[PDB]
Order: structure tokens, then C-alpha cells, then sequence
């Protein structure tokens, strides 16, 4: 039986995150654009876009 | 190892009635490699250490908005369908005998009530060990191979990837002075970002001010680095520091045992020309399973009640499994 | 992927696996933290 | 409205064990409209008002054998094969979401504890909204029109019919005075009845004696008009005033909302010669629908596990759609 | 009787989690023979008995170790998948209702808490009274013939067997004298063995003595002859005395009684050439039986929701049953 790992999320705030190609097993790598992230606080980035 | 990590704050999407919510009580990862059923939940939270990391089994930390707070262990439950049976506890695992459900449920309580549950969808029907499907377990029975997650405290083998935390966002850290932005600290690490020129970084351990700008344009989240987080995906990563890691070992690993499995009793038995006939009274659900020579023919039923069955015995031979018992072998008369 | 083989490793102490698994990342909800995926399941978990 | 209005005693089937009662807390009605799965249910007693009429959402009005009386809000339960989440509390009316059942069981706590309950026959089995059997709901997802009974306390659309009680027996307003029947109103309206000559009818606000007759011929029963109560078919209507009605508004009324729904993984797929192959592996139930031109030819089928479809592509083309994703259109190539 | 009697420590393979114990509330058979659902469970303990045997129904009796103890009826449960609804307790045994199960479970609560329970595997799906599968008991109906056990709390007819007790082990009845083994009977008949020469048999009614043993090498227990118990075959036989049985009457026994069923509304009926045609549309699962002359061909199906049913009507006739109504008799005209 296989495992996932995920490690926790690059949210890069106020610019934009490169992927690089890593030599892993089923290496898997998105960056998604226009995020406004919330935590319990109020939101994690300054920028709104 | 409690000292330098922490419980934690993280994303669930049903905190009770479908809604979603930051959760101290939030499920990362559902084992289930236990042929046995045991079922290894990953928490948020932290069981078994009080605040002052001392470790106490009536005891259980979470995060209380900005900073952890000490709870009950007995206020604590794992429910799917209907509620599971905790067999261990320690740190962020929970070892759990659950029944037949298509969901997972992990909650407690804090000082002031408050029951906070998360629910994620997790079909859980443990796959049967042996021949037979039975209810309780035995003390005499059939040894057959299985594997478990260990009752014991500690921790040896398994491990978990760690990190400095993120940032637990907080409005009422900034306020407007006079009509500028001002950042109290309180004795915390804050991580704040303003949509204003001049300063907008950081990380800070003393007071900060943003002049001619709003308190609409800034973010102001807990900071940290003096503390350690398991390196959760439900959380963001340090945007500061690049891909630094740390690891911990883990309570309850997964490790080969033995299951005690019951049995049944013997049908009577009736012969018939290339033919047997058996009588099957079963107490509980029993595998039933017959094989011949060159084209052995494999088939397989559960038998749940009173039933006969007429099997054909060949020149070759037929072998016969009635649940837990030894194979029975019949030959044809010459 | 979800098939026999869909991770592969050529000892049982080996470190470096062969993995082939349908693994697609998917755009996270709005103001929410997670990393949401779809994937291939478990081939040995199917073979069984 | 509350002022008017009073909690009653109703027959039910079920009062526990099979047997049945004059319950305080008797099941009127079972709503189902919601498609969000959501139960309007409909009591004899009123939440959320106590005895002075006053408004209290600690606390639970219920009908003590002659004069209500006040219990707690926390000892009400909600149950079908398993416990319900109660979502919304408010005079006879009570909003759950509950699990797979057979019946449904809505109970309470008096004073001197004494669990009362009142168990209905209903088969709750809601179906699913979209494509996806899903356990708990998302904070994001499709956006799909669905009906559910609204939290607020507001009462301005839905009504029920109301009406002066009927009748509450009780033996202790009757004496015998020496040999004769004497009937102590105590300052209420009673309805009596004699197996004696002259006067044998009210409704009576003043007290009544029946000369040369038997205490065990005489029937009496505590009215009231001066109360409004729901126009139940479990109570009898009062015989002396004829078809007398009255009407008031009830909360929770239903209404179109917006259902969450999340959506599955995209599968693997292979073409060939006028046809379509598609892997699918779903990690819970996923529906699975296609159509065709002239002769659509729908069908469906919701997918469990692994499982490869072969599907015929004409040359008007073929939709699919797989769960809560967007469908897929195919077309042959010329 | 219970003076006579006494409530004992019997095998359990599940004391709780699937271990085995010497369990003072181990269960010796369960009768399923009432076709009302009531379960006859056999226990170790007795209820309604207290340790000087007078009889309080607000106690129950349970063997402590060495010696029998007061215990709380209230505290005292049976439960199979989920709780079960207790209808009567004396002595040995216990009446219930309980819902679809696998396995089995009669617990209780000692003096300092501490709960002891008993689970075995035992399959429990009631057969259906008449021709509808109904929830809860009603008021009116068919009268239909049945079985029970009685709620009584007279012992007339059925009995069970008892004899004088087995073995009890007990360490504090050897001592050290000097070095040497002393067993001190204390009114008691006590059965010893010992890992040393001489004499290490009985059975004795007076103080034994073993020179030159070690207290470790030897194995003591108390026996008894004073007391009744019941023949349990997970106790033993009492070694010194033969075949030597007694006999006491035993509560709530098997009788034949009335079951009260429910029912349902006639279908719209349309005819055809020798044929007839029901729209059946019931509230609640509902049994539909038809038969022909010479050859009835009978055929049953339990309709759940609306379901039409085409039936061919021989010129003999056809006689068609639904639900608890009286049987519908169709002819062909001529």
C-alpha cells in the first residue's frame, strides 16, 4: 500500500510561488493564483490579490 | 519531546452541522493498516500533556484561539455511525475499535462546555480475520496472523515530519492610532503584512507602528520560531525560512501479532453415490468452501442459518473448509 | 495506477520507490488552507 | 401568542416498551419537505416559553396533569435509530437532522426527573443532494438549489389552527354528599356527565350537585375556555361551541436556499473505435450518468468502487458526467 | 430458596475488550423461544435478593471475591448492538427487549463503582408477529397467538438444577508456620493441594499442616457444603460427593398468550380477462399473499413502497391477503 506526502502549503503572500521539478514518485507540484487564505485571527496575506 | 512542540489550530470541514471552521480538535490522517480493525486518528490537539508539558493521562491540551489550554481526557470521543471505543491515547494519536460507518467523528470538551467535534468522510467495515465473522474476542481460538497498533506508551520506530508553526490570524492584535496602524505585540512573535510602502514585513517580538495607513489594509497573525508543529497540510508553511524539517517519534506503531478467531461445530454427515450431503447448523455467519484433481473448481458461500448442501465428490477427491475447522477430505468408493 | 505495481520497490529496506498513482493537486476552497487532491486508489489495497 | 396558547397532554402509540400513554410530549406531525434532509417536527408541548408565558430558551413548557410546568432544554432529545442534532427549538416546533431510521423518538426530563418519550413509526432516509453521498458538509462546492426550514425565530408565513381545549378527566372534582354526587368546580370549567335523571350536561363555571346518584355513574373532565390550544386529531373537540377555529403563526417556515456539494477526482480515460474507456476510482459513492442526438438513451448508475466503463460514442456525440465535476463531451473523429 | 442459594464466579470470554474472566456476572443461557421478541437471560448473580436473603428489588447480589455483596439494581444493563429494555428481574434471571444484534451483553456496578460486564456471541433478529414488521406495541388489533415469559414474580412450573458449590481459590488460607505450610479451614471445607510429599489431597473440614513445603508450592480453595448452586458447566463438579443433584423452581416461565397487531387501507382495484390488477400503496412494510383449486401455488412478497401487481385469476378463484385485512376472494365471470 502506497502514502501521500503532503507538506504544508507555500502561501506566498504578496507575490507569486515557483514550482521546481523534484525527482520524487509521483511528484506533484500547482501553484494556484488569487488566494486570500483565512486563519482563526482574520486573514494570513496583507494583499488582498 | 512535548516541550519544543505544541497543539494547534487547523482547517475541518464539518465542525457540526456541514459547517466548516478552524478546529482544535481538527483530523489529519485515518490509519487503517490494521487487519485487526484498529483504526491509528491523527489529531490537532494533544493528548496525555498538560500546558506545562508534563505528562498526565487524565489530562488533554488544545489551542484556545491565541494560546493552548488544559481539558479533560474523559470529555474526549471517536464516533462513526455510533461510538467507538478508544483502546489508547497519547500526544496527537488516538487507537480506536470502531463499528460499520461512512464518516469519522473526534471530539471534547473544553473548561467553559463547548463540544468541539470534527467530521471527515472515512468508509470504515474492517475486513473479516479468518473464516468467521464474530462479534467479541476470544481467549481460545484458532492462531492466525494479523497486525495491530501497540497499546504501548512508547515511542521507538514511527515518526512524523515537525516545523515552526504559522500564523493563528487575529484582528484585535491592530488598532488605529490615531488614524495610523499600531501592532501591540503582547510578548508574542506576530507576523504582519500592510498594503501601505515603507515597512509591511516581519516577524517581530516588540511593538510595531504603520504611519497613514488603515487598519482595512493590514493582517496581523500569532508568530513564533520558539516552537515546533507537525508539518500539516491544513496549515501553511513559515514563509521566512525555506524547507527546514524536523521529526519526532510516534506512540502505537503498526506491528505483526496474533488474532484469536473461534470456531464451530462438526455437521453430520450423510454419503451418496460421487456425492456428500451436510447437514450445516451454524451459531454465527460461517465460511463455507469446497475445491476437487486438474480443475480444482474454487466456490465459496457464508452460511448465516440451518442449510443443506449436496456436493459432488470426484474420482480425484474433494476437500471441504467448514469455518475455522481443518479441511475435511472425501473419496469415492472403488 | 490503482492496478498491481502502482508502487514498486525493488527490496523491502529499499529507499529510493518507483510510484505511478493518478495523484492530481487541485485549487484550494476559498480562504481555506489545505492542499485538496484526487487519487488512483491503492493497487496492492485492489490486487488483495 | 404564548399567552394564549398552552402546552397539552395528546395520546401517542409508543410511550416506551411498546406501551401507550397521555403523553406531554406527543408527536403531531413529521414534516420532510427539506431536501437538505432537514425534519420539522411538531410536539405537544412548547420550547423556549415558560409557565408565565415569558420567553426562555433554557427552558421547555409541558402539560403536569392538570397545569403546566416548567423542565429544561438541555434534558430534550431528538432520536431515531441513533441521536439526532436538534438545529432549532420553538413552541411545538423542533428542527433536526437525523440519521437512517425505522421511527422517531422526541423525549424530555419533568422536575422530579422521569424521562417521558413518545416514539412515532417514520422511515428517514433522505436522499442525496447532487451526485455525491457525502457525511459532512463543505465551507466551498457546487452551488445547488435545495429547501430547508429556516433557523430564525421568526414566525410570518406558515400557521396552524387553533382552538379551545377539550377535556383533561379527573375523578378528585367529584364527592359523595352524603349519598349524592357533588361536583367542585375550583374555579375552572368542567364538563360533566351522569348515568342519573334531571341534569346531566356542561360546562360549568359555579359548582354542581346531583341528588339520589352514584359517584362511580358521574364523568368529569377540567375545559377551560379561556385557552387556545392546536387543533390536534389526538384531543377531542369541545362538544358545546361547533366549528369554532382560531389561527397563529409558526416558525421555521420552508424555504429555497443554496446546498454546498464538493466533487470527485478525474479519471484516467482511453479511446477507442466509436467508444470510450474510463477508470474510475471513486473514494465514495459517485453517480455516474450519460446520454447521446434524437434517442438520448439515458442511464445511470452510482459507482462504489474501482470499476472500468465502456461506453459507445456516436457520431452526434456522447456527455458524461462523472459525480459533482462538470460534464465531459465526446464526439468520433470523421 | 435463596437462603439455600448463592450468587457465584463463572467463566466470561469477554469480561470487556475481548479478554476472559472469572466474571460475577457471567452468562449461563439465553432462551429465545417466545416468539414476542422477550429474551430469558440466565446470569451468575441474583437480583432482588440481598446478602442476608431478603428480598429488595432495588438490590441485586453478586459474588465479591471470597464472598457475596451488595450491589444497585438500577446500575444493572443488558445491551446487544445497543441498550436493551429490561421488563422483569429475580433471582438468576432477567427478561428483555432488545433491538437487531450479533453478540450479547448483561452488566452491573459494584459499591465502589467498578463495572462488570459479560458479552457472548449470540445473533438476535426477532421473528415477525403476524404479517407487518410494526415498531411499537399497539392498544387495538388482530389477536394473534403467542409466546411470552411471564412477568410474574411466581415460581410454579419451570425449574432448573442445583448441587453444593465447586471451588472458590483463596491464597489467605495458608500461612507460614515457621517455614513450613499451615492451612487454616475456619469453619469451612477446604480443598488443597500442594507440590510436596506426604499428604496433598482433600477435602478437609479441619486445620492441615505440611512440613518442610514452601506457602508458593501450594494451592488452596473453599468448597463449601453449606450453600446451593446452580449445576453451572463453567464451574466445576464438587470432587467428594457423587451424582448428587437438587432442584428449585425458577421465575417468569414460557406461556402461550395474545399479540395485539396492527394494519393497513384497501388498493384501488381494476379488473381484466381472468385477471386482476392492485395499485398497493402502503404507509409501512406490508405482507401480500395470493394462492389458487386443486393446485394452490402459494407466493408471499413483503411490499415496502407503491408497487403494482398483475394476478391471474383461475376459474376455481383466487383468493388474494393484504396485510392485516381480511382475504379478498376473486372469481372469472362466465
Amino acid at each position: 500500500e502506497y502514502k501521500t506526502v503532503i507538506p504544508s502549503p507555500y502561501v506566498k503572500c504578496c507575490g507569486t510561488a515557483e514550482c521546481k521539478d523534484k525527482n520524487l514518485p509521483d511528484y506533484s507540484c500547482k501553484v494556484f493564483t488569487g488566494v486570500y487564505p483565512f486563519m482563526w485571527g482574520g486573514a494570513y496575506c496583507f494583499c488582498d490579490a | 519531546v512535548y516541550k519544543a512542540t505544541r497543539p494547534y489550530l487547523a482547517h475541518c470541514p464539518d465542525c457540526g452541522e456541514g459547517h466548516s471552521c478552524h478546529s482544535p480538535v481538527a483530523l489529519e490522517r485515518i490509519r487503517n493498516e490494521a487487519t485487526d480493525g484498529t483504526l491509528k486518528i491523527q489529531v490537532s490537539l494533544q493528548i496525555g500533556i498538560k500546558t506545562d508539558d508534563s505528562h498526565d493521562w487524565t489530562k488533554l491540551r488544545y489551542m484556545d484561539n491565541h494560546m493552548p489550554a488544559d481539558a479533560e481526557r474523559a470529555g474526549l470521543f471517536v464516533r462513526t455511525s455510533a461510538p467507538c471505543t478508544i483502546t489508547g491515547t497519547m500526544g496527537h494519536f488516538i487507537l480506536a475499535r470502531c463499528p460499520k460507518g461512512e464518516t469519522l467523528t473526534v471530539g471534547f470538551t473544553d473548561s467553559r462546555k463547548i463540544s468541539h467535534s470534527c467530521t471527515h468522510p472515512f468508509h470504515h467495515d474492517p475486513p473479516v480475520i479468518g473464516r468467521e465473522k464474530f462479534h467479541s474476542r476470544p481467549q481460545h481460538g484458532k492462531e492466525l496472523p494479523c497486525s495491530t497498533y501497540v497499546q504501548s506508551t512508547a515511542a521507538t520506530t514511527e515518526e512524523i515530519e515537525v516545523h515552526m508553526p504559522p500564523d493563528t490570524p487575529d484582528r484585535t492584535l491592530m488598532s488605529q492610532q490615531s488614524g495610523n496602524v499600531k501592532i501591540t505585540v503582547n510578548g508574542q512573535t506576530v507576523r504582519y503584512k500592510c498594503n501601505c510602502g515603507g515597512s509591511n514585513e516581519g516577524l517581530t517580538t516588540t511593538d510595531k507602528v504603520i504611519n497613514n495607513c488603515k487598519v482595512d489594509q493590514c493582517h496581523a497573525a500569532v508568530t513564533n520560531h520558539k516552537k515546533w508543529q507537525y508539518n500539516s497540510p491544513l496549515v501553511p508553511r513559515n514563509a521566512e525560512l525555506g524547507d527546514r524539517k524536523g521529526k519526532i517519534h510516534i506512540p502505537f506503531p503498526l506491528a505483526n501479532v496474533t488474532c484469536r478467531v473461534p470456531k464451530a461445530r462438526n455437521p453430520t454427515v450423510t454419503y451418496g453415490k460421487n456425492q456428500v450431503i451436510m447437514l450445516l447448523y451454524p451459531d454465527h455467519p460461517t465460511l463455507l468452501s469446497y475445491r476437487n484433481g486438474e480443475e480444482p473448481n474454487y466456490q465459496e458461500e457464508w452460511v448465516m442459518h440451518k442449510k443443506e448442501v449436496v456436493l459432488t465428490v470426484p474420482t480425484e477427491g474433494l476437500e471441504v473448509t467448514w469455518g475455522n475447522n481443518e479441511p475435511y477430505k472425501y473419496w469415492p468408493q472403488l | 495506477p490503482g492496478q498491481f505495481g502502482d508502487i514498486q520497490s525493488r527490496t523491502p529496506e529499499s529507499k529510493d520507490v518507483y510510484a505511478n498513482t493518478q495523484l492530481v493537486l487541485q485549487r484550494p476552497a476559498a480562504g481555506t488552507v489545505h492542499v485538496p487532491y484526487s487519487q488512483a486508489p491503492s493497487g496492492f489495497k485492489y490486487w488483495l
